[PDB]
């Protein structure tokens, strides 16, 4: 037969009151990934996979190989948003930024003339180590949360390498 | 790859059941002749078997305020709709501490990274 | 019911007083198809001489059926129980992750049935228990776990005492009536339930086998998949299936990744 997919998506995506898969660059390392975008209420999701060694799926009256189970995860333009101008230091990228609040949101880590900023960017990802470390409380996953918190937005960026020295000196 | 709400919207409840082992073709499958009628209920769980093995099983809930398809092939529709699925285990019901039940607390998670 | 499936009559009240002894044996331990059964007859020493008669050494299916009612009828003083055990049971306990091979869920069989006994206040003296081969290690655990009788052991056990003899009778009786169930069934649902003697080792055994593999499945509930046989079939008609046994760090805690697939 042909492949069925399983996915968890968010509870609203089902009503109307328009959805497109584009492939865009990994911010933190790869050349790509894969990225779901809400067109009617103009919003980004991430796409992660669950992979584990032996598994399978009994959908229905068939039977799926490899066990996958696939995520839309709601995504922050700004990590996505930060490729285009992180190069200078000082595909379908496209409609990924032309939407409703991308100016308002820009004025975090950046700034017509948009120009990037490191001493921002560095107060707004402290901001969401701690963001993170309420969540990881909330959560319960199993201060010692200082260096795990800081890890998971290293997945969403490759300037956590750069921010290694925001690591215990918080930049 | 796009697809409208649709397929979201008007998508008909499926079955699922996550099995500890892989079966390495994909193919339909007489679930209902075979499984289904070794399916028992019990304190812990239920128990059913597959090629032989002792599995036991526990329903395992999809995110609050998210929504489980089964969608097949651009273009991209939604074939089935779950709220739940079984999550098989070898001779033992799989523990709290296991993979699967760790990437169910990721959309929790997910929230408050990409929140603004 | 649930795995397995015992049977048992209500004990003779001569049975609670009288110093009683009892016998162990066993059908079905062989085939691919269908279950094994145990039995347990037990009876009073003193009433031992009208058993000596119902005892053989080969009977056929016929004459099996005739000593197992002439038993069944002077249930004044003869006491049995019957365990049957599922292809299923037995497919399930010897493929576990737990190696729990056929010896082992025989035996514990036999000590559960010997246990049902004591338990029913049957004033057993001596049990006798059938085997295959070295009856030795068998005695020994036999032995260790019931210390408050006598525990006897031997492979001719079916030929040296009445009551294995008897046990054995209901045994190969109730692994006769089980299969007949199934086959009755079968005929009844239109499926083919001409499967011959239900050992590997025949022909007729194997060919139904190979007739009979679903690619995703392999083989219905009646098929004892801990068999080598019924495993060998499986490997070249069946899919193959892999069991568990055949930060970059939270994700991969979970064994989440991103998706380039798409």
């Amino acid at each position: 037969a042909a492949r069925q997919l399983v996915f968890l998506l968010p509870e609203h995506l089902k009503d109307a009151s328009s959805l497109l898969f584009v492939k865009l660059a990994n911010p933190h390392s790869g050349e790509g990934a894969t990225y779901l975008i809400d067109m009617c209420l103009q919003q980004l999701f991430e796409i992660k996979v669950f992979k584990e060694k032996h598994h399978s799926w009994f959908i229905n009256q068939s039977v799926q190989s490899g066990g996958l189970l696939h995520f839309a995860t709601p995504m922050d333009p700004l990590f996505l948003l930060l490729h285009y101008l992180l190069k200078a230091g000082k595909p379908d990228c496209t409609l990924l930024l032309r939407f409703p609040e991308l100016e308002k949101s820009l004025r975090h880590v950046t700034e017509k003339y948009y120009k990037y900023s490191s001493e921002k960017t560095l107060k707004w990802l402290e901001k969401k180590v701690n963001q993170t470390v309420v969540a990881l409380k909330a959560n319960n996953v199993n201060e010692d949360y200082v260096r795990y918190a800081h890890g998971l937005i290293s997945d969403y960026i490759p300037k956590e390498l750069s921010d290694d020295l925001s690591k215990f000196l918080k930049l | 790859i796009h697809l409208r709400p649709g397929s979201l919207r008007g998508a008909a409840p499926a079955k699922l059941h996550l099995l500890p082992c892989d079966v390495l073709v994909s193919r339909p499958a007489p679930v209902d002749r075979f499984f289904t009628p070794a399916v028992r209920h019990d304190a812990d769980g239920l128990q059913a078997s597959f090629r032989g093995r002792g599995l036991r099983g526990e329903e395992v809930a999809v995110p609050p305020g998210f929504a489980g398809f089964v969608m097949v092939t651009r273009l991209i529709g939604a074939t089935g709709s779950f709220s739940h699925f079984t999550l098989w285990g070898l001779e033992t019901v799989p523990g709290p501490d296991a993979k699967v039940h760790r990437a169910l607390g990721w959309p929790s998670l997910a929230a408050a990274i990409h929140a603004q | 019911n649930t795995g397995r499936c015992r049977l048992s009559s209500p004990v003779p009240a001569v049975c609670l007083k009288e110093p009683c002894v009892l016998g162990v044996d066993e059908a079905g331990r062989g085939p691919v198809l269908g279950p094994m059964v145990y039995a347990i007859c037990y009876c009073p020493l003193s009433r031992l001489a009208d058993l000596e008669a119902l005892k053989v050494a080969t009977l056929t299916e016929n004459e099996r059926e005739r000593l197992f009612a002439k038993m069944e009828e002077d249930g004044d003083f003869v006491g049995w129980a019957l365990d049957v055990l599922s292809p299923n049971l037995i497919s399930t306990s010897m493929l576990g992750r737990v190696k729990y091979n056929l010896n082992s869920l025989s035996h514990d069989t036999a000590a559960g049935l010997i246990q049902y006994a004591l338990d029913q206040n049957v004033n057993v003296t001596q049990v006798f228990v059938d085997t295959v081969g070295m009856p030795e290690t068998y005695q020994a655990r036999l032995q260790q776990h019931f210390p408050g009788i006598e525990v006897t052991v031997k492979a001719k056990a079916d030929s040296l005492f009445p009551v294995v003899s008897a046990a054995s009778i209901f045994a190969k009786v109730a692994r006769d009536k089980a299969v007949k169930n199934w086959q009755f069934v079968e005929n009844l649902q239109d499926l083919d339930s001409d499967y011959g003697s239900g050992y590997p080792n025949d022909p007729k055994t194997k060919a139904w086998l190979r007739k009979h593999v679903d690619p995703v499945f392999g083989f219905p509930q009646f098929v004892r998949f801990s068999w080598s046989t019924a495993q060998a079939i499986l490997e070249k008609e069946a899919e193959d299936v892999i069991w568990e046994d055949s930060p970059h760090r939270y994700f991969q805690e979970r064994g989440l990744e991103a998706a380039s697939s798409l």
